[PDB]
């Protein structure tokens, strides 16, 4: 029931500032310290600091002090982490986490906010169906999918039939095109016998532009 | 800061095998209260980390029986009694005894399952994309093992170069396999120059390569 609701994604120019939110639900906000954790390529996982939900003070990891400003809003039960004068090295996933048994462990985490530091404009994707046909069958099985092409920046999340289809689902890591834009694909193996009764919809979410796309993948008569 | 060093960086074990991961702290991690706040977290790609072990040896609630932890002074070990497909990901050790709290660099766990040949599927460009002036052909290699699988795009048997992108999944947490998506993208004008579009698949589990193809316009 405890949920930490995060911003998802943020795109910012270098030198700009970003305020990452973490909305607390399913518990009394003032009961637990809020933590911020960075996951960046190379540096990896790093604890940034803990914010006291009572006095509102933060105990920082010296490395992030000044650079990151960690606050706690009791009127909206939201904790915030503000990164000032963004540089390309700041591109990372930012997690908010809490511990429910004193200072023993981090049992609850947010989904993470992917902050991209870039001068380039946000670009929503194209969503093309990868229709099942005679060319995509393997002994009673039919493969189908969605090609999520030409977006910027990361991430894109994909689900099938609003999360109801997960068995045999493969969402591929994004590839970086020669244009600087990203592309990914998401596939599912389903019975070939049920192509005439089931509807398969890929639910595409380009987090940085908040573009939600529900694309029906209809069978091909080829 | 306390440096947390994990060994090995990559662990590969066969199904039915135990798994051990070492975590070395560059300094003592005894909190002022006398306890050691050493934790273990499992992270799957594009998922938040999940708590396994806390305070060196205590198994977190809801964590499977097979997981356990130990260690003394600066030496710490994460143990899996028998690896399950659901165990793949990156294991991180973490100290919360001294500020700033620090994580290990992580250990990637891989299941060395029985060789599995890929099932090959091909998708011609959709009718929708063709209206845009671009044509993408997709070749899918599904549920194979090991991850080393080669894709060769052929247009009328002429080996293609410079216009394709591919991506491999993380190891599957149900059957310990990998899947690979390869996309050949050409302008509509370049697409309409060739007839036989084929992806030739080479893999350890395939005695001879698998070629999936279609004729453009068929
Ligand atoms: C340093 N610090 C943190 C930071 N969180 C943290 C989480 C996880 C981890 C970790 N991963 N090991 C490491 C640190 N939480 C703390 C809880 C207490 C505490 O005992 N109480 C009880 C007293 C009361 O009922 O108020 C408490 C509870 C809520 C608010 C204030 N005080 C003391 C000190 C604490």
């Amino acid at each position: 029931q405890v949920q930490l609701v995060q911003s998802g994604a943020e795109v910012k120019k270098p030198g700009a500032s970003v305020k990452v939110s973490c909305k607390a639900s399913g518990y009394t906000f003032t009961d637990y310290y809020m933590h911020w954790v960075r996951q960046a390529p190379g540096q990896g996982l790093e604890w940034m600091g803990e914010t006291n939900p009572r006095n509102g003070g933060t105990t920082y990891n010296e490395k992030f002090k000044g650079k990151a400003t960690m606050t706690r809003d009791t009127s909206t039960s939201t904790a915030y982490m503000e990164l000032s004068s963004l540089r390309s090295e700041d591109t990372a996933v930012y997690y908010c986490t809490i511990g429910t048994s004193g200072y023993d462990y981090f049992d609850y985490w947010g989904q993470g906010t992917l902050v991209t530091v870039s001068s380039a404009s946000t670009k929503g994707p194209s969503v093309f169906p990868l229709a099942p046909s005679s060319k995509s069958t393997s002994g009673g099985t039919a493969a189908l999918g969605c090609l999520v092409k030409d977006y910027f920046p990361e991430p894109v999340t994909v689900s099938w039939n609003s999360g109801a289809l997960t068995s045999g689902v493969h969402t591929f890591p994004a590839v970086l095109q020669s244009s600087g834009l990203y592309s990914l694909s998401s596939v599912v193996t389903v019975p070939s016998s049920s192509l005439g009764t089931q509807t398969y919809i890929c639910n595409v979410n380009h987090k940085p532009s908040n573009t939600k796309v529900d694309k029906k993948v209809e069978p091909k008569s080829c | 800061d306390i440096v947390m060093t994990q060994t090995p960086l990559s662990l590969s074990v066969t199904p039915g095998q135990p798994a051990s991961i070492s975590c070395r702290s560059s300094q003592s991690i005894v909190h002022s209260d006398g306890n050691i706040y050493l934790e273990w977290y499992l992270q799957k790609p594009g998922q938040s980390p999940k708590l396994l072990i806390y305070k060196v040896s205590y198994r977190f609630s809801g964590v499977p029986d097979r997981f356990s932890g130990s260690g003394s002074g600066t030496d710490f070990t994460l143990k899996i009694s028998r690896v399950e497909a659901e165990d793949v990901g990156v294991y991180y050790c973490f100290q919360a005894s001294h500020v700033p709290y620090t994580f290990g660099q992580g250990t990637k766990l891989e299941i060395k399952r029985t060789v599995a040949a890929p099932s090959v599927f091909i998708f011609p460009p959709s009718d929708e994309q063709l209206k845009s002036g671009t044509a993408s052909v997709v070749c899918l290699l599904n549920n194979f093992y090991p991850r080393e699988a080669k894709v060769q795009w052929k247009v009328d048997n002429a080996l293609q170069s410079g216009n394709s992108q591919e991506s491999v999944t993380e190891q599957d947490s149900k059957d310990s396999t990998y899947s690979l998506s390869s996309t050949l993208t050409l302008s509509k004008a370049d697409y309409e120059k060739h007839k036989v579009y084929a992806c030739e698949v080479t893999h350890q589990g395939l005695s001879s390569p698998v070629t999936k193809s279609f004729n453009r316009g068929e």
